């Protein structure tokens, strides 16, 4: 039966103002809140922000559009929602969102007979993420979202989270190839402003970075570029122009790889952990070719000491490079 | 097409631990689930776990008692169920679940099942 | 009790004229503005730019919406600007900018039982900046915020900053990497153009850059 | 997770300094404030300043008489008061601030507070 | 990739004495790889594992170091036992074709 | 901040050539402006030039007699006079303008006045 429906739904709708709340001017309306996650798709550190789609459902009671006459939950067209009050619900951190259009706008209404109105909507945010990139690429980041109402205050709406801990679902449908999460909380708090204090939820997930990327993308280069500069060690001393362009070559090496690794993050006036490996591994190439640059500054006077010097950098080169990945290593893992 | 065989079940009086193998295309079914049927009574969800990453979802019943992880090497998943109780008597089943597929604790999302092993405590 | 004020706003709106602002042809309406700013996301110095994203409130009297029979302030729905009158502010410098969307229109309407109405935007503008980089990068730089009134002159609308030099907040809540916040300033000032006088406000921000990225970046190779 | 510890304040007639140390996760909280408490009255702002960077804000009752900045090795906040008043007797606290909390001025968007030593001019 | 890697043969064919000659050699096929395999990453998305085009620049760059390596233990000996260090010289110039036709083969029989 | 002195201008019967210099923050007050006023009339726009460039601008009364140029490098605007009137009797000002204020006709833009000398001829 559709037409004692239609006369139901328009005899909710009939002098219904969508510019008041629901109990206006009296206690304030509890929007419980629940988060589907989707993907994320996105998590940039030069732009320190992360991309999340989710379904985000709105649940609260509105006694105007409590219906009697029929025993199930009726699900409208989304069309409906512009009909209705909805709260003015926001993300604080969001740099940019919008919801999904296609086939029709991505939202759900679903009315139950005592006035509790299901809202849904699928919405793609990037929000923003300050990052502490002190210990990049072995570094934990903690990117959160930040759910207010943007005009009504706490006299007028109170947030929850719908299901205490379990109002956020599909945390294990997150697959990001260099992230994993360790964490995630649901926080409930008030927030003053100057204006009032106003509701807020806020999701945090605690992201750990893969290091499998890293390793190959400019540790191994960088270890094997110091081994490089090693080669002229057991070469004879004689052959200047193939020792010094060993010492060049691996010099000039470290400089190309420190300014790619540049590229890929923002401009921080701190030192990061790769910044440090790529450093200490500058130190040990340019000491390389100062090796040579003072065994061929004695072999002419001393050929028995410049032959030493040699000899004593073929084991104390591979053994200070070893000690010093092993105080790397030990430090930030 | 994901192949799953479970074994590690047997009958105690304590703490024990399955461990549920897969084989196939195991990149488009991410998602690991256990469940377990009592006689008489609905499949119930135990606990879920991801092949890339870990991140795990447990029951109210079981959670802070039963441990699930993986090793992404044997593809194997092991249920570890440590302080038993009498109420955790069922066949315990081992699930897999696709990637545009919603919802741990409902089995209809899982495709490939496991054979399920007769456990009572 | 919501039939009461259904019927208290449906008596503000009825006869209600969108296209004349408050006191027609009499003073100028007083617009009172509060600048929250969220964050600074970029500082482009290839585009010569900045973005900025702030909470942008406007405050003034309209006697048209004034209401006697209830004592509270009446937060309502914000589509309900769209059948208010609003000043036409615009950002003079301001090179692309929108109202955030997301799960509504950000958008807040207070109303006050004189009749002052609270109007509330949460906007992300991309501003130009001139940089002079000559000192590049060791260099200050100083990046305005220009607000203007479109169509209004200073005989049909007045700005000011409502509370002084505290109109702006959160300026400690800018992180950006590469810049601090040396100092912030609140400029009122009357524009002369061709077609009037215009009321205009600045919110200017001294910008110091941070050596620390171009020393490992260039300097140090 | 931000442990606050305040001490340099005692009983004198001047200009004195208080100093605050944070530890812990620090970068979540990056806006320190100080405000005080009279007996009997309201918690009230007294000034606050940025980890990263330092840019400052007062109340108007201390302005261009108290000072307040820090350093970033020793987690390390000073509230410097000169030009004391007999109107400046009050337990003074030390607090931090999460990141999206609003507002300076307004004691409840502080999480973790210091002990709040009683000063008396 | 080959290309490089057969580069790194000619070194082989060089006489000893000609240390700026084969170090050059060895140096420029060495950095060449470092170059291809950074580049190829950008390309791809930060996964944590390696791909079938990893594996064959890694083992390429194997091949590559190897044959510096061969100079310097040549280097390092031609002196004392110049007949010896003439013999390695003899004996890379057919296992270093042989091993590469053996890894193309393992590999291209694995991936295809 | 910008200091604005003008010299050049003395009592004449020809063509002069007047010269304003400036210092200070001139990056942010890109454009100057000379003005005159008549004594008991209002103050009326000469002309304008930009520092970076030269594009510049000149009132009808004025136009293809007066020359108006500038050097970067000594910070000096010059306004040369030539084919000289005696509607030309004003105290001629040169003033700054900064770079969100429209309109170069109108002085109430101009922030940074000169002092005025008083040249008639
Ligand atoms: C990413 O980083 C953010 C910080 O920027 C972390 O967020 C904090 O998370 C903790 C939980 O781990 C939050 O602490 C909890 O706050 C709740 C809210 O209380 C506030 O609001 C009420 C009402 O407005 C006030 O009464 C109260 O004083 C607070 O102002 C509390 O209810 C919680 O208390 C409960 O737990 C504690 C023990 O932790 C007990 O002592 C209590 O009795 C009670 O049981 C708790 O204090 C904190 O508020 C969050 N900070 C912010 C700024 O949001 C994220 O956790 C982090 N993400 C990850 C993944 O680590
Ligand atoms: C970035 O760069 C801009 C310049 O492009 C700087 O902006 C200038 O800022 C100063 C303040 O530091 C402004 O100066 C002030 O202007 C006010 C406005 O007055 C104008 O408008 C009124 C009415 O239209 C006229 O009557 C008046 O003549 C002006 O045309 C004045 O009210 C101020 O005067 C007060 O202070 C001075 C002392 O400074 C006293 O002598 C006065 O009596 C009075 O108390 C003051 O003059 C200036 O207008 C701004 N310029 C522009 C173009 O906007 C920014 O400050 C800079 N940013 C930073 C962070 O440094
Ligand atoms: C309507 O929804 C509620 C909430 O999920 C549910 O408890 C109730 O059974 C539903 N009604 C019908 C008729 O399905
Ligand atoms: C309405 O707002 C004004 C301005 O903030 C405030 O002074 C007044 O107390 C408010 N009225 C009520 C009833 O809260
Ligand atoms: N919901 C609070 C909106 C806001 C932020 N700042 C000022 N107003
Ligand atoms: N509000 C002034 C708009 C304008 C600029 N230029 C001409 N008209």
């Amino acid at each position: 039966n559709m037409s004692f429906v239609k006369e139901t739904v328009d005899k909710l709708l009939k002098g219904y103002d969508i510019r008041l709340r629901p109990d206006f001017g009296g206690p304030p309306v509890c929007v419980g809140m629940n988060i589907d996650i989707a993907s994320i798709d996105m998590v940039s550190e030069v732009n320190m922000d992360y991309t999340l789609t989710m379904y985000f459902q709105q649940y609260w009671r509105d006694k105007r559009l409590a219906y009697s006459g029929i025993p199930l939950n009726l699900t409208l067209d989304n069309r409906v929602a512009d009909q209705l009050w909805v709260p003015d619900t926001y993300f604080l951190n969001d740099k940019k969102s919008f919801v999904h259009g296609v086939t029709v706008k991505n939202r759900m209404i679903r009315l139950h007979p005592d006035g509790t109105v299901l809202y849904g909507l699928r919405i793609t945010t990037t929000a923003a993420c300050m990052m502490d990139l002190r210990r990049y690429p072995l570094d934990e980041q903690n990117c959160t979202l930040e759910i207010e109402s943007y005009g009504y205050t706490t006299d007028d709406i109170e947030f929850y989270w719908r299901g205490g801990d379990k109002a956020v679902t599909g945390v294990e449908r997150i697959e990001l190839p260099q992230f994993s999460i360790v964490e995630h909380r649901l926080v409930s708090r008030n927030v003053v402003f100057a204006t009032g204090a106003y509701p807020r939820l806020s999701l945090s997930f605690r992201l750990k970075r893969n290091i499998g990327y890293f390793i190959l993308q400019t540790y191994m280069p960088s270890i094997l570029i110091t081994i490089l500069s090693w080669v002229s060690f057991w070469i004879n001393y004689d052959a200047s122009a193939a020792r010094v362009a060993l010492g060049i070559t691996t010099v000039l090496t470290m400089t190309t790889i420190n300014t790619h690794l540049r590229e890929t993050l923002p401009k921080i006036p701190y030192v990061t952990a790769i910044d440090m490996y790529l450093m200490g591994c500058f130190v040990f190439v340019f000491l390389a070719l100062l090796e040579y640059a003072f065994v061929n500054y004695i072999f002419f006077s001393q050929p028995a000491r410049a032959a030493a010097i040699d000899r004593w950098s073929r084991i104390v080169f591979p053994f200070t490079f070893s000690l010093f990945n092993l105080v790397y290593w030990l430090y930030y893992v | 097409q994901v192949q799953l065989v479970e074994s590690g079940g047997g009958l105690v009086q304590g703490s024990l631990r399955l461990s549920c193998a897969a084989s196939g295309h195991t990149f488009n079914y991410p998602i690991m689930g256990w469940f377990r049927q009592a006689p008489g009574k609905e499949r119930e969800f135990v606990g879920a776990i991801s092949w890339s990453g870990g991140s795990t979802s447990y029951a109210d019943s079981v959670k802070d008692r039963f441990t699930i992880s993986r090793d992404n090497a044997k593809n194997t998943v092991y249920l570890e169920m440590n302080n038993l109780k009498p109420e955790d008597t069922a066949v315990y089943y081992c699930a897999a679940k696709g990637r545009y597929s919603g919802g741990l604790y409902y089995p209809t999302n899982y495709d490939y099942w496991g054979q399920g092993t007769q456990v009572t405590v």
